[PDB]
């Protein structure tokens, strides 16, 4: 039986409240096992299941920083995207990412993931080959030309290939 | 674990 | 290699507050500030994810930073001291790679 | 934490050159090799994100990656006079960081 892992990072800029509404939620197989609401009184990745308890504060520590980091990414890119498309600074928008690894039955990766969607509509996504991308429109095209030169694929490939999977296994063993 | 920081858009 | 730093060389007096400036054209979001003492390892002091971000590096003590815009990144020395003298490098990068500038050979005086 | 064993390495003009480098990380990181020419900033010589453990670089420079020995050793077939400078070995498994190593002052003859 082939298992899987998935994370969904969602941002939402708007009027007034400058800093976007960050929502990082991750699923193992198809169950929620970790959340991160920028709206919480104290932002931080927390377990959504008992078997996630067995994790040294070290884990929850840097794992949260990553988040704290993505926040900045979203607040920064949600801006440039509002530019690629020529919209108003006041208008509210949403930038979402998704990634993860789908291990085969033997354990080795069977499918990687990495994709971004701006305001519901797809934008850019890494193909099954983990080597080529697929743009949606003009702007998505842009990001894909530079990402193609900068060898974006290989970058995410490093994770999706080993790192991610070696961890999905690290999780499965807690249950 | 968590995927590294993403490439600028 | 379109990241420029000014002045090429600066002379700080003990106590004084010096502010090194940076300017890029790589339209990069991530910018950084490394210091290279005696032509050895450069260490990160401060860096920004984007205009308006300020993240302490591995040695921000005595340092302040500002990211007022896409390309302008300013590193500030609260109060210059001997041990705070070296060649500072300002880099930019769209994740993954980093493009450094010419640097700024800043020297402290007592 | 990256570590370049030799800080001072010199070879005669034309001879081959190899600069070692070891990284102590929980897993597969991103390895680079920046060269710094006196009175200038570091330059990106070559990089390795994922794929061929053998990467190519500007000016007949190439490095090999090994998860087994956990090293990213650099090499150049024939080093001319111009190659003399300091070579750094950086890694990054944090947010676009780039922790360098002590480096290595390569000298020719």
């Amino acid at each position: 039986g082939p298992h899987s892992m998935r994370y969904y990072e969602t941002a939402t800029s708007r009027r007034g409240l400058g800093e976007p509404r960050y929502t990082s939620v991750g699923y193992v197989d198809d169950k929620e096992f970790v959340r991160f609401d920028s709206d919480a009184e104290n932002p931080r990745y927390e377990p959504q299941v008992p078997w996630m308890e067995q994790e040294g504060p070290e884990y929850w520590e840097r794992i949260t920083q990553v988040a704290k980091g993505q926040e900045q990414w979203f607040r920064v890119n949600l801006r440039t995207l509002l530019g690629y498309y020529n919209q108003s600074a006041g208008g509210t928008h949403t930038l979402q990412r998704m990634y993860g690894c789908d291990v085969g039955s033997d354990g080795r990766l069977l499918r990687g993931y990495e994709q971004f969607a701006y305001d519901g509509c797809d934008y850019i996504a890494l193909n099954e080959d983990l080597r080529t991308w697929t743009a949606a429109d003009m702007a998505a095209q842009i990001t894909r030309r530079k990402w193609e030169q900068a060898g974006a694929a290989e970058y995410y490939r490093a994770y999706l290939e080993g790192e991610c999977v070696e961890w999905l296994h690290r999780y499965l063993k807690n249950g | 674990q968590l995927s590294p920081f993403p490439f600028d858009l | 290699a379109a990241v420029t730093q000014s002045p090429r060389n600066k002379v700080a007096v003990t106590g004084e507050k010096v502010t090194l400036s940076c300017n890029q054209t790589n339209n990069h979001n991530n910018m950084y500030w490394y210091r290279q003492d005696t032509g050895h390892e450069l260490r990160l002091i401060y860096y920004s994810y984007g205009a308006g971000s300020t993240e302490k590096g591995d040695i921000p003590d005595g340092y302040k930073a500002s990211r007022p815009s896409q390309e302008n990144f300013s590193l500030t020395l609260e109060s210059a001291t001997p041990s705070q003298t070296s060649v500072y490098f300002c880099a930019s990068g769209g994740g993954g790679t980093l493009y450094f500038g010419a640097g700024t050979r800043l020297s402290v005086l007592s | 934490s990256v570590t370049q064993p030799d800080a001072r390495v010199t070879v005669s003009e034309g001879a081959s050159l190899q600069l070692r480098c070891k990284y102590s990380y929980s897993a597969t990181p991103y390895l680079f090799w920046y060269v710094q020419y006196p009175r200038q900033g570091p330059q990106l010589l070559l990089k390795y994100y994922s794929g061929d453990p053998v990467v190519q670089g500007v000016n007949g420079f190439e490095a090999e990656f090994s998860k087994s020995n956990s090293s990213f050793h650099l090499r150049k077939a024939s080093v001319h006079r111009s190659d003399s400078a300091v070579y750094f070995c950086a890694v990054s498994l944090e947010r676009p960081y780039l922790t360098f190593g002590s480096g290595t002052k390569v000298i020719v003859l």
